[PDB]
């Protein structure tokens, strides 16, 4: 059923699973028209499809041309997401296909279930966790590839860089969700924390800086402080 | 005008005939029901005084044979039987009619309620939903499960309603996923009407039979079937105009006949609110919407 704090270790067992987050599929800027009305302009989006055990990121870029001439775009975006996830699964070898797909928003359940009717043994699950995957577009290299796309495209990154060489997937996911929660709560401050020290660089084939184990502890501490602060600045406490 | 005689009434029982009912006391001199209108199916149904558990009954059509009721003390119920000897039946029925031991089917001449509830219901189709080919009449009770309920356990005692499942490959064309799920017209018109039922009359017959089994026996899977058949029409953008107008009449008389006190359990709030206020046909069921709003405004 629903994935929550109680069954959290299931994410890191050996049953293949994917999170699917659709919060950046349909993106717009709202602006005024010459007549003084309001209109939207779509920008490129992405489906965020993530294996939490391995760090695999199947980033399907949603080019604005997919919306051309379509109505009810927020509804269509859920079905387009489900179409692309189903296509990804069908593209994967049988032994690589997930046994479960966890959607981060319950409105994805029926679209995904219907597109996956051909896969009755793949469980489609909601979650009670409030995951911060919307902040994926605060990762500079992901934002860059999405905005530069001139056509539909799938791009494949590991969102954990090389962390699994040194830490477990539970700890890697905890680090990832902490980083993304911070970027979501105060993006400027979070990026200041991550890049303040010029001697620590991001490898060309990586998304995050090449911190030592000790530096990650410092970084992770600074991110918790940020989230607690903002929670202070927010509610005044 | 036909007659369903009773050998006796050895246990106290509330007897229903269509939308009517009466109480019979233990060993009361009751010998049956006369003046039953020819031309319609009918249902005779039973609720024992000592165990209100298990409403049960029989669907029949007097044009298809001479049917009688005798209590079986071993199986503990009133059973319908067919009497093959036409001359025995004529002589005994007459004798009982002469002793005024029979209740009269109490139809008001102005009253089309039963016609309106059974307009498309045919015995031949009932006997395909309720499979017991050695009898010309069909037994139904409160507990019988449907074929679809059993997929989600005795097949011989099941209600073989047509399976409707909105998240099924039958309902969803590959490559038309969003289209077919949000507008069920292809599932209604091609799969179900053209393919399975052949015409809207057979579809409405099954819808009306499902409602009547829900109402008279509290049969939960029948209620599920009735609502699914309503929702499949309401969720289709493209429905023949004659079907919409007929559905409105069908549902009107069903809502009119429902006991006010069973509305809480026989009516699914989600389906009705969706059908009357959100669906493609939200503006096509004027008679049904008006009676629902005046009779059951709480549900909405
Ligand atoms: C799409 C098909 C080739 C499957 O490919 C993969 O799964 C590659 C992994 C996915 C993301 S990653 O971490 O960059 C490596
Ligand atoms: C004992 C007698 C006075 C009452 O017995 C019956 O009425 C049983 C008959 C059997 C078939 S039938 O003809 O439909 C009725």
């Amino acid at each position: 059923g629903a994935m929550n704090s109680s069954n959290y270790a299931e994410l890191f067992n050996n049953d293949i699973k994917l999170f699917v987050d659709d919060t950046n599929v349909y993106r717009v800027t709202v602006h005024k028209t010459f007549e003084g009305n309001v209109a939207t302009k779509a920008i490129n989006g992405c489906i965020f499809t993530l294996n939490p055990k391995t760090g695999h990121l199947f980033l399907k870029i949603i080019h604005t041309s997919v919306w051309a001439g379509q109505k009810r775009l927020s509804q269509l975006a859920k079905w387009k997401t489900a179409e692309e996830v189903s296509a990804l699964v069908r593209s994967l070898p049988k032994e690589e296909q997930p046994k479960q797909i966890i959607v981060t928003r319950k409105a994805m359940l029926d679209p995904l279930e219907v597109h996956m009717l051909d896969f009755p043994n793949i469980a489609i699950r909601p979650t009670e966790l409030r995951l911060p995957f919307s902040a994926a577009m605060s990762i500079d290299k992901l934002s860059d590839v999405v905005m530069k796309a001139t056509e539909p495209q799938m791009v494949l990154f590991n969102i954990y860089d090389d962390w699994l060489d040194r830490i477990s997937s539970y700890t890697a996911f905890s680090r990832l969700t902490l980083l993304l929660r911070a970027l979501k709560t105060n993006e400027e401050s979070a990026k200041m924390i991550l890049l303040s020290d010029p001697t620590i660089t991001i490898k060309s084939y990586h998304l995050w800086p090449s911190f030592t184990d000790e530096q990650w502890i410092t970084i992770e501490s600074q991110m918790r402080d940020l989230i607690l602060t903002e929670y202070g600045r927010k509610y005044n406490v | 005008m036909n007659t369903v005689p009773f050998t006796s009434a050895p246990i106290e029982v509330t007897i229903g005939i269509d939308q009517y009912s009466f109480n019979v006391k233990e060993n009361q001199p009751f010998h049956g029901i006369k003046d039953i209108p020819i031309g319609h199916v009918h249902v005779i149904h039973f609720q024992h005084a000592d165990n209100s558990s298990m409403r049960y009954g029989y669907w029949f059509d007097c044009r298809m044979g001479n049917f009688y009721i005798q209590y079986d003390p071993k199986d503990g119920l009133y059973k319908m039987m067919e009497e093959r000897d036409g001359a025995k039946f004529e002589n005994i029925v007459h004798n009982f009619k002469e002793r005024q031991m029979m209740v009269s089917y109490p139809k008001i001449d102005e009253d089309d309620t039963w016609y309106n509830l059974t307009e498309f219901v045919q015995m031949d189709k009932i006997r395909k939903i309720v499979r017991k080919d050695e009898n010309q009449f069909s037994y139904v009770d409160s507990s019988m499960t449907t074929v679809q309920e059993n997929e989600l356990s005795d097949p011989a005692h099941s209600l073989n309603y047509t399976v409707i499942n909105f998240k099924s490959r039958e309902a969803i064309r590959p490559g038309h996923e969003m289209e077919d799920f949000l507008d069920k017209s292809y599932y209604l018109n091609t799969v179900m009407l053209q393919g399975i039922f052949k015409n809207s009359s057979n579809y409405f017959g099954e819808l009306q039979f499902a409602f009547l089994n829900a109402m008279f026996f509290g049969n939960y899977g029948s209620s599920l079937q009735w609502h699914a058949m309503i929702e499949l029409i309401c969720s289709s953008a493209t429905v023949p105009k004659h079907m919409l107008d007929k559905l409105d009449e069908i549902l009107y008389y069903q809502i009119k006949t429902l006991p006010e006190q069973y509305s809480d359990i026989l009516l699914n709030e989600r389906v009705w609110n969706i059908c009357l206020y959100s669906s493609f046909q939200k503006n096509s069921l004027h008679n049904t919407e008006k009676i629902m709003e005046n009779k059951y405004p709480e549900l909405l």
